[PDB]
């Protein structure tokens, strides 16, 4: 069939010639293509996105992130420095995009009242973003104790909500994390926490969120609950809820919306 | 051979005697030593054997191929530690689970048409007339051992192959071992050397119709010539079948396709940073892509529904494959003797005063009459009524004449049936004209005589009928009848009756002679004493009334089905074991010889000059007979085959009809073979399709064919072509139709590994699109009419007519496949963009999309979302790419109507089976996407409005450019767009 003068059963001509019909009829098909996403792209607002068909309530994540198996798992022994190095090292750089310095693009926010913006009234055509710095965090922002509470055995963890463009969680009252044993242990009593800023609180200033275009330099609150009465060498699953008017936590298929819930053994 | 013996050289070979036969003791020897007389039935298969290979195949072979990669892929994947693998399990399922049900549907249709077909045979136990050692008793006929003196009568099967001792006036009925459609004579006498054309023999599970013989038993059981036949078509081996043949090239074209695109995209996954095992993966993933899901599963529906429309017109096929052969088929080899005539003798010519008069033949009285207002053809009707010793069946009025049942020999019979049709109730007649004398036919005579009295009481006159063989009559009948004048013959109707009877007899006609005498009153008055012992009555001097001739003619559609297979360029070839005057007469009459065509005799006739002196390229008929294609090698009858057009083979055996079969299949062609007789079989089983008579077939034949033929109808024959060419367009269109849609299945997943963009297609998705949604769409492509006269084109060339060529795959494939695939891609963007995802952060984002420890990704608005909420935008994915899919199916099933038409000249809505499935394949998409729990169920997402219109206007353009490219095709035939965008 791969005869010289007929090259699979077509001649050379012939085969310049059917190739530049397939290369015309690609060329057409992809410019089509190309003008269709232009068409897209040129109805799509760069502020606000068109639907939030996924994003009816924000996930919570925590920090510091260690996956086990099944999801969030942090272990660790007090008397080993090295267990809970790593775990201080990722409170600290994730704590380091919270300092002054990288929150100079921010204002100050004292109204505990949604800041809303109808107008680009900051620099470069934005919106305001409120500040929030790492002090705010007290006990749990890595100073006086670089440690987060790792090494005395009460860990600080960090919890922060997903961003929604124009998500109002509600303002009857602040948005509150909570913090509790999934399975009560038996002998011992519930969950002992202390929270920073105080009863573990996002401010309503800081919602709504305008997305990146209008609010580059926006941050996500931080919550820091400290927990005080983990027993040792036991291993406890604890549940962290965001309770909020529009925060639902209730998705068998997403367990990460509107709650965070991880597993934590504290070795001796 | 054994009759060429003597009885002096018998008696001896065989340990028996011509008067006592064998001992008791000896015979029970001769049956330890050999079997019983019976042939030796057929082992079979086993239903769970033919379950198994109806699990065979060529795509069949492929799905098998394709599930194996998939369970080895999983095999890799799971020792590499990857996870979500369910998709290699649901593609091998998916796969096994239509091979399968196929298998179980086809070998269930099978089942069907072998009960349909067993349902007319009965066995009754046998038995036979033995004489041993003296003592005549009625033994079992597999009791027989060779050398057994036995006796047959009329009506008695013929229990054993048989040489003839003593015979008075024994025919026996040979039409369905040989070809021979009259009544054989056998008598104690060699007449020939071999033992088919002897009179000496007798051949097993023949009729003896009328006499009595006796003979010794030369061969049993498998020795026969009837065994010797089942033997040969045993040997026969059944080849595949050319709609086979047609798959196994499209699969070998898949599997080439599915090679190369892997092998390109394993060198780029290894060129872009993937490990070796990754890109095997990849590489094996793509090949299992190519392979079509419900492809099999729409291409059994299309040929069941064919066999169905068969079955409909009493065309029962034994398998699937069955309905294409004749489509494909260029030649057809077809047996005489009960195939295209009626086997029975009838009445066909007549020749009185002075004109040869045509009778209708059709079994079912729908042809030409003849003259019946001559006095001379009153007085022939009352000579052929009145010397007529048959008698019908008693209880058989509504049963149509044709068809009775009537007890005497087959020339009586015709002549009791012609007289049932003409002069209507045969007996009353009779029994009006009381006999007073009678002389049986006998040998010495060859005429029989009856004196009757005339019906009307005034006429005391006898009335002297005669019938027999033309020149006995003349040699007596001084006298002749025309147009009611009593002329003698001055040798002018003695030349003109020579005339007629060798016209006659030419015709492959039997010719009977008929006379009247009416006796006087004075010398014969009433209660006059005939005597037989003295012949006092007049034997002489008789008014000669006409000749009737008997043939055994055609079936009633048989010269139309004839001359529409001529019509659709296919060749017909008559091949029979009967007489070769027989056999050109008949090949003419049905319009295997046109008229004016000529043999080499005919045209050495024509010009009064030896044979040889005639050009053979002169002469378009051909009759060519056994013993002459004895002497011929496989050049000579090629050489015969290709000079000849027009080719009659007669006296032909049937290992040379499996010789000429094969000679045909050798020159290239696709060959239909239709008989009746044991004689067929092994041709029928050689045939590409065998086509068997229902009725008139034998068990042998019937078993070897592919086709039944319930009730005998040869115009089948031609329904049977013609929806074989619609079945293969049908199917072309269908399979254009399946291939489209795996073009856009497969380039999500190839974008997914190169580009990583979050995966568009999901495997559950393209199983719901291949086995659910198209197949009713698919299916109802079978329904569509002929774009053109189908049955005035020649038969396509087998090894360029293609089912699946290139034009087509490549269309299919890369261009109607490509602007879905583009459809899909645009509505994918779309979904993606509306709800936070820009094509460049879509470009690279695979790894931290399907990452489950990154809760908190960012989109193009900065927002974050977790493993969950990107899974369900990735169903939405999912869903706009299905739904794009489907949307541009319902333009491809649109545009797949035609192939060279318009849809405004073929009809958008004639076809309400493909606007149902239309109908259908919307609302199963509905269903999918808005019926609750779908999401986590199939993970189908209830898409919003919008995202069904994206991919209309693709839609719309694959229907525009359809139909341009077709206008382009009828308006400019034969420029470079028609041979190369033309499928
Ligand atoms: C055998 C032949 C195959 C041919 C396949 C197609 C070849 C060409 C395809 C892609 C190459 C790029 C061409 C298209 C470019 C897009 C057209 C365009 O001008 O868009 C503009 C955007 C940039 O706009 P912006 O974001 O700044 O505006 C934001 C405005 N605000 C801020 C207000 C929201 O540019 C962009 O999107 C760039 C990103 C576009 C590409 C996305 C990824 C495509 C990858 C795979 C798809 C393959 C489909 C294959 C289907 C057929 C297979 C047979
Ligand atoms: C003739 C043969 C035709 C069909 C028979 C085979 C059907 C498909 C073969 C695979 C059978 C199967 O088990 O397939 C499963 C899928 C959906 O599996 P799932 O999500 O329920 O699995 C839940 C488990 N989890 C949660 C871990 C994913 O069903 C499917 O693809 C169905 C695909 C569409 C089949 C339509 C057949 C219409 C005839
Ligand atoms: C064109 C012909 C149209 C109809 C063709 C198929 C006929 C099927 C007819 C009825 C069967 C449907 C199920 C029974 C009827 C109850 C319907 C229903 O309300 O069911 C709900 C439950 C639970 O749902 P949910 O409340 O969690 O959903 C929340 C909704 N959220 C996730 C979507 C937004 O669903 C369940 O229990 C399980 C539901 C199972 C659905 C079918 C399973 C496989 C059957 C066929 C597959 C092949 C089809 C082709
Ligand atoms: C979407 C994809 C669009 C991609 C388009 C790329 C293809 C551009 C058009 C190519 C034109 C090809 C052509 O011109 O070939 C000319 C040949 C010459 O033949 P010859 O002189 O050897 O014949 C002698 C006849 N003998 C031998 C009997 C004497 O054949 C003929 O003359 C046939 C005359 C033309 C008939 C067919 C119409 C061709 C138009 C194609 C465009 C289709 C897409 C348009 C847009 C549709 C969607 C909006
Ligand atoms: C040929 C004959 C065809 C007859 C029609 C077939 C029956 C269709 C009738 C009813 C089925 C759909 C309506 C009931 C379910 C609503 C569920 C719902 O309401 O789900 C909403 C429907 O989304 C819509 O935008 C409305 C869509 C309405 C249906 C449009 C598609 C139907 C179009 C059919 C055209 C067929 C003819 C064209 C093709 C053939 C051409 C020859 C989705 O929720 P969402 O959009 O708010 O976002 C989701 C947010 N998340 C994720 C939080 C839930
Ligand atoms: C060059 C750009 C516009 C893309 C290519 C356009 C293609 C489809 C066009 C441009 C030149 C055209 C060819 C010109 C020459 C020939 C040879 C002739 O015997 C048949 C037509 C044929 C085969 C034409 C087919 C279509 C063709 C190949
Ligand atoms: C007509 N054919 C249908 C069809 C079309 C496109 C396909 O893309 C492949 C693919 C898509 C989506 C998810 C997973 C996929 O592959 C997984 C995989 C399969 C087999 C092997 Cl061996 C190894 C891996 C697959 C089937
Ligand atoms: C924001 O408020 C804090 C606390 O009152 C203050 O210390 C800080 O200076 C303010 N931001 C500025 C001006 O940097
Ligand atoms: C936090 O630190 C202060 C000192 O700055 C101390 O008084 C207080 O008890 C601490 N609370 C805890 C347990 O975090
Ligand atoms: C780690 O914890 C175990 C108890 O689970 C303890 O025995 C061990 O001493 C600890 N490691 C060190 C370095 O002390
Ligand atoms: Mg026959």
């Amino acid at each position: 069939n791969p005869d010289t003068g007929q090259m699979l059963g077509r001649t050379l001509s012939r085969w310049v010639w059917i190739s530049l019909y397939y290369v015309a009829f690609y060329v057409v098909m992809s410019g089509i293509f190309a003008l269709c996403i232009y068409v897209l792209m040129r109805t799509i607002d760069p502020y606000t996105p068109d639907y939030q068909d996924q994003l009816k309530s924000p996930g919570v994540t925590l920090r510091p992130d260690v996956y086990g198996e099944k999801g969030l798992d942090i272990s660790y022994n007090v008397s080993d420095s090295t267990t809970w190095a790593g775990l201080a090292h990722t409170l600290h750089r994730f704590l380091a995009g919270y300092s002054p310095a990288a929150q100079e693009g921010s204002i100050n926010c004292t109204s505990e009242k949604y800041f809303f913006q109808e107008s680009f009234l900051a620099p470069n055509h934005t919106k305001f973003s409120c500040k929030f710095t790492a002090d705010m965090l007290q006990n749990c922002s890595g100073r006086p104790d670089p440690t987060f509470g790792f090494a005395e055995g009460k860990p600080c963890f960090i919890i922060k909500m997903n961003r929604i463009v124009k998500f109002l969680p509600g303002n009857s009252t602040a948005p509150r994390v909570d913090c509790a044993f999934l399975d009560q242990p038996r002998d011992g009593p519930p969950l002992q926490v202390e929270y920073f800023p105080a009863n573990g609180t996002y401010s309503l200033h800081y919602f709504p969120y305008y997305g990146k275009k209008a609010q580059p330099h926006y941050s996500n609150p931080l919550v820091a609950a400290k927990l005080l009465n983990v027993p040792r060498n036991r291993d406890v699953v604890i549940v962290c809820k965001i309770l909020a008017e529009h925060v639902s936590f209730d998705n068998p298929h997403d367990p990460y919306e509107g709650k965070v819930e991880f597993k934590l053994k504290i070795q001796k | 051979n054994d009759h060429q013996l003597s009885v002096a050289e018998l008696e001896q070979k065989y340990q028996t005697s011509a008067t006592k036969g064998l001992s008791a003791s000896l015979a029970a020897e001769l049956l330890l030593r050999d079997g019983p007389n019976a042939l030796r039935p057929p082992r079979g298969t086993p239903e769970y054997v033919k379950f198994a290979r109806q699990l065979a195949g060529g795509l069949q072979c492929l799905m098998w191929v394709a599930a194996a990669i998939c369970l080895i892929a999983f095999a890799i994947q799971a020792s590499e530690g990857d996870l979500t693998t369910d998709d290699n399990l649901y593609l091998a399922l998916a796969l096994i689970a239509v091979v399968v049900v196929t298998g179980c549907f086809g070998y269930y249709q099978e089942f069907k048409s072998t009960n349909i077909i067993a349902s007319f045979k009965n066995l009754v136990p046998q038995q036979a007339t033995v004489i041993r050692d003296g003592d005549k008793f009625q033994i079992n006929a597999d009791q027989l051992v060779v050398g057994d003196l036995v006796e047959m009568k009329g009506g008695d099967r013929v229990p054993a192959d048989i040489r003839i001792l003593q015979a008075q006036g024994c025919k026996v009925d040979n039409s369905s071992l040989t070809g021979e459609s009259e009544p054989q004579t056998r008598s104690p006498e060699c007449t020939h050397e071999s033992p088919l054309e002897t009179r000496n023999i007798a051949f097993f599970s023949t009729m003896c119709l009328e006499g009595t013989a006796q003979g010794l038993v030369v061969n049993t059981g498998d020795r026969t010539i009837i065994g010797r036949i089942a033997s040969l078509a045993s040997g026969v081996e059944n080849e595949k079948t050319p709609i086979a043949i047609e798959i196994e090239h499209f699969v070998d074209i898949i599997a080439g396709l599915a090679i190369l695109f892997g092998a390109t995209f394993f060198i780029v996954a290894m060129c872009i940073g993937y490990t070796f095992l990754r890109a095997m993966v990849f590489f094996m993933a793509i090949v299992v892509a190519y392979v079509p899901e419900g492809l099999l599963a729409t291409v059994t529906v299309c040929l069941s529904l064919t066999a169905k429309r068969l079955a409909s017109k009493n065309c029962v096929v034994k398998n699937l494959e069955a309905v294409e052969t004749l489509g494909s088929t260029s030649v057809i080899c077809s047996d005489k003797t009960g195939t295209l005539t009626q086997n029975r003798m009838t009445v066909s010519h007549l020749w009185f005063d002075n004109h040869i008069h045509s009778a209708d033949t059709t079994e079912d009285q729908s042809g030409q009459t003849f003259d019946q207002s001559s006095e001379t053809w009153r007085a022939l009707c009352r000579v052929l009524t009145l010397c007529n010793r048959a008698a019908f069946k008693s209880g058989q009025d509504a049963v149509p004449v044709p068809k009775r049942i009537v007890i005497g020999d087959a020339s009586e019979t015709a002549l009791l049936k012609f007289s049932e049709l003409t002069l209507g109730n045969a007996m009353g007649y009779r029994e009006r004209f009381p006999k007073v004398c009678e002389i049986p036919f006998n040998s010495t005579n060859k005429f029989q005589l009856s004196i009757h009295t005339l019906e009307d009481p005034r006429d005391p006159r006898h009335v002297l009928v005669m019938k027999g063989a033309p020149e006995r009559v003349l040699e007596r009948c001084s006298s002749i009848l025309i147009k009611g004048q009593e002329l003698p013959l001055d040798e002018q109707w003695r030349e003109a009756f020579q005339t007629a009877y060798l016209s006659l007899g030419g015709l492959g006609e039997r010719v009977l002679g008929f006379c009247q005498l009416y006796l006087s009153e004075k010398d014969y008055p009433p209660g006059y004493a005939f005597d037989v012992e003295a012949m006092n009555f007049p034997t002489s001097g008789l008014c000669f009334a006409g000749l009737v001739s008997m043939i055994d003619p055609p079936r009633a559609t048989v010269p139309d089905a004839v001359l529409k297979c001529r019509t659709a360029g296919i060749r017909v070839i008559m091949v029979t074991g009967d007489h070769p005057i027989t056999a050109k007469a008949i090949a003419a009459s049905v319009g295997i010889i046109s008229e004016g065509s000529e043999t080499v005799e005919d045209i050495a006739a024509r010009l009064r000059v030896p044979v040889d002196q005639v050009n053979r390229k002169d002469a378009r008929a051909c009759v060519i007979n056994g013993m002459q294609l004895k002497d011929m090698d496989p050049s000579e009858l090629v050489e015969a085959l290709r000079t000849h057009p027009e080719m009659v083979f007669a006296r032909t055996s049937p290992q040379q009809k499996l010789v000429i079969v094969e000679s045909c299949q050798r020159l290239g062609a696709i060959v239909a073979v239709t008989g009746d007789g044991v004689n067929d079989s092994p041709a029928l089983k050689k045939a590409d399709i065998g086509v068997a008579m229902g009725i008139a077939g034998s068990d042998a034949a019937k078993n070897a064919a592919d086709m039944i033929l319930l009730d005998d109808n040869f115009a089948s024959i031609v329904t049977g072509v013609e929806q074989g060419r619609l079945i293969f367009d049908n199917l072309k269109k269908s399979i254009a139709y399946t291939l489209t849609k795996n073009i856009p299945e497969l380039t999500p997943y190839l974008i997914y590994i190169t580009v990583s963009v979050p995966l568009p297609l999901g495997c559950i998705t393209i199983l719901f699109i291949e086995l659910c949604t198209d197949i009713f769409p698919s299916v109802s492509l079978a329904y569509e009419k002929a774009e053109s006269d189908i049955m005035h084109l020649r038969p396509r060339n087998p090894k360029r007519d293609r089912l699946v060529n290139e034009p087509l795959a490549a269309y299919s494939y890369f261009q109607i496949g490509a602007i879905q695939s583009f459809a899909g891609f645009t509505d994918y963007f779309t979904a993606m963009a509306q709800e936070g995802w820009f094509p460049l952060l879509c470009v690279g984002l695979r790894p931290q999309w399907e990452n489950h420890h990154l809760q908190d990704l960012q989109d193009s608005y900065g927002q974050e979302w977790t493993f969950g909420q990107r899974l369900y935008q990735q169903y939405t994915c999912y869903t706009v790419f299905f739904i794009s899919i489907e949307m541009c199916q319902i333009a491809d099933v649109l545009i797949r109507k035609t192939r060279r038409l318009s849809a405004f000249q073929q009809g958008f809505f004639r076809n309400r089976i493909l606007v149902i499935a239309i109908v259908f394949q919307v609302c199963i998409g509905c269903f999918l996407c808005y019926c609750p729990g779908m999401p986590n169920i199939f993970n189908f997402m209830p898409i919003r409005f919008q995202w069904w219109l994206v991919p209309m206007p693709f839609s719309l353009l694959i229907f525009v450019y359809d139909e341009i490219r077709k206008l382009g095709v009828r308006c400019c035939p034969g420029s470079w767009w028609d041979q190369e965008l033309y499928y």
